């Protein structure tokens, strides 16, 4: 007969269905057609991971092969032929993981937090969703997710730049200018700007440093840091100036380059993940996206395809 | 019948119980006494005591047990299968007997394994045995097809409803409808553990029961129990791991419990499959991989 593996399968588009159904081929092309994924290797712990729980097991008779038992989510309707697999995977379970991403971040954990950030961002696409809403949810928990992953890899490397020339220095000060603009909470988004005031104080570009710290202020940072920011802040307006040409435009809107970590402004042509959302130039195009690591920059998707709402006819 | 405690002791999954009482009870019988030799042996099959079965049964046994050798033997050597098989193929060609039973239930085991199910179930339509037709309805299980496997569970039904075997045969087909029906397979279960006594067959019936229907929670008590008597029991150990999943356990939970399975069974067809389908995730990331 058709075995109920191949009925969920038969069933449904989503991903995850595939992978407990333990068809790895189609969720692959699944997981590639609907998103870009072209790089599954670091899926294979997910795979593995959801396709254990597919089945359970029991015994009909002993000293002979135990039987296997296919879950649905739809046990009550499905009958043979329309039977889906239960989930065990859900949006909460997601959003929970980040709180533990942002304790990483606060603490300056960051390459430990891109890793669970990054997790996070590649199950999203393993989930069943009920509601249109949900939907968004999903979508906007994986877009906090490269905003993190970007932002902190763009401040690890800033760190690790030299120093030493002028040149070496405007490039730090740009980078954590950018660092500025990510969207994230605001505990962490006032941490970026405390870094950034200071950076460009020492530069001595003390007019753009004072838009910082006006920016910081209204974030409402402790008490400490927002003496200690009022006080840059007197300082930077005796001489309100900057005194080197950053390539930094606070007004212009930006899209950082998740490679480069160059600015690209409004209109300027971008590359961006089809998954993550990420932007590139368009000079990397086709290249493996540094935020997901699975998907193409280029590769043109039909979409995130979490919930069957989806689909319709 | 006198051997109908040793023989449902033996369906319900409590092999020592049935071994225990098997060697309590007296002959009374040439016949019996067979019977019960094989019933015993089959139980330390359950066990896996192979050894046990080869070395005790002799040529000079009646030819149940040599039946029930043949298929430890098939079980203990991997290498012996080959030409076990081929054996019992022409034995099976070049002879009519249908009458030993126990033969048919153990050259069809013999097929089972060797996954020809049409060869095994062929020689189970030979045999008339109410057990042949238990055997029969979980071949077709597997085979997925639940229409004919509900058509023999009827012919058995209305020989005898209340028997045991009778009773885990419509629990399985039920398990296997799906829906209301899961419920029904679940009281099964549960009445036999109640009056019989809890064996890790019967807590894992259960929890297959109670997983199948959204209750992971339920099914919590009775994994813990059955694996608190028996770490690497191969069912126990893989129902933990899909249940810890929707518990929401921490991933290195459901890791654990996978490599505890490899320590007590390395060989276990689960296990085999797992590494299955890391060889081919493999094959198809480079499939997808970009070339270098």
């Amino acid at each position: 007969g058709t075995s109920p593996t191949q009925i969920w399968c038969n069933n449904s588009q989503l991903p995850v269905d595939h992978i407990l159904a333990g068809s790895f081929e189609t969720a692959m092309r699944l997981l590639h057609d609907q998103v870009g994924v072209i790089q599954f290797g670091p899926y294979k712990q997910l795979f593995l991971q959801t396709y254990a729980r597919g089945r359970t097991t029991y015994q009909a008779l002993p000293c002979l092969p135990s039987m296997y038992s296919y879950p649905n989510r739809n046990w009550k309707d499905a009958g043979l032929k329309n039977g889906v697999p239960a989930v065990g995977l859900k949006l909460n379970d997601l959003i929970q993981r980040l709180q533990l991403c942002y304790q990483l971040t606060t603490v300056g954990k960051f390459e430990e937090a891109v890793e669970k950030f990054r997790s996070i961002l590649l199950s999203v696409p393993l989930l069943v969703v009920d509601n249109k809403q949900e939907i968004a949810e999903a979508q906007q928990l994986i877009t906090i997710c490269r905003e993190y992953i970007v932002g902190l890899c763009m401040e690890i490397e800033r760190k690790k730049l030299p120093k030493e020339t002028l040149d070496q220095q405007k490039r730090i000060c740009e980078m954590a200018a950018y660092f500025t603009h990510s969207n994230l909470q605001p505990v962490h988004m006032i941490l970026v700007l405390r870094t950034a005031l200071n950076l460009f104080f020492k530069l001595k570009n003390f007019k753009t440093a004072a838009t910082f710290a006006r920016r910081l202020l209204e974030l409402g940072p402790k008490p400490e840091v927002a003496q200690q920011t009022r006080k840059i802040l007197s300082a930077c307006e005796k001489n309100p100036t900057d005194a080197c040409q950053l390539n930094y435009d606070m007004h212009n809107p930006f899209d950082i380059c998740a490679a480069s970590y160059r600015p690209i402004y409004r209109g300027k042509p971008v590359e961006k993940c089809p998954l993550s959302g990420a932007c590139y130039s368009p000079e990397f195009k086709g290249q493996i996206c540094r935020v997901t690591t699975v998907t193409e920059i280029g590769k043109d998707v039909i979409g995130l395809r979490i919930s069957p709402l989806q689909f319709r006819l | 019948d006198e051997l109908f405690d040793v023989k449902n002791a033996f369906y319900i999954g409590s092999y020592q119980q049935c071994i225990n009482e098997a060697q309590r009870v007296k002959l009374s019988s040439p016949e019996r006494e067979v019977e019960r030799d094989v019933f015993l042996y089959r139980a330390y099959l359950a066990q896996r005591k192979y050894g046990v079965v080869l070395d005790e049964i002799k040529p000079s046994s009646a030819p149940e047990l040599q039946a029930v050798r043949m298929f430890a033997e098939y079980l203990a050597s991997e290498n012996q299968r080959d030409s076990i098989v081929l054996e019992l193929d022409r034995e099976m060609s070049r002879s009519v007997d249908v009458t030993n039973t126990t033969f048919l239930l153990m050259a069809a085991s013999i097929y089972f394994h060797d996954q020809n199910p049409d060869a095994a179930l062929r020689t189970l339509h030979q045999g008339d045995g109410l057990e042949c037709m238990a055997m029969t309805i979980q071949i077709l299980l597997k085979l997925d097809r639940l229409d004919l496997a509900r058509k023999e569970l009827k012919k058995m039904q209305d020989q005898d409803e209340d028997a045991t075997l009778t009773q885990l045969a419509t629990a399985w087909v039920n398990l296997a409808v799906g829906g209301e029906k899961l419920q029904e397979a679940y009281y099964i279960f549960q009445e036999l553990a109640d009056k019989c006594s809890p064996t890790l067959l019967l807590l894992n019936g259960q929890a297959a029961c109670h997983s199948a229907q959204g209750r992971w929670e339920t099914a919590e008590g009775v994994l813990q129990e059955a694996l608190d008597k028996d770490s690497g029991h191969p069912e126990t150990l893989i129902n933990l791991i899909v249940l810890s999943q929707h518990l929401g356990k921490p991933p290195e939970v459901t890791n654990r419990y996978l490599s505890q399975l490899k320590d007590a069974h390395r060989a276990h067809p689960f296990i085999k499959e797992y590494q299955a389908k890391e060889n081919d995730f493999d094959r198809l990331a480079m499939q997808y991989a970009p070339s270098a």
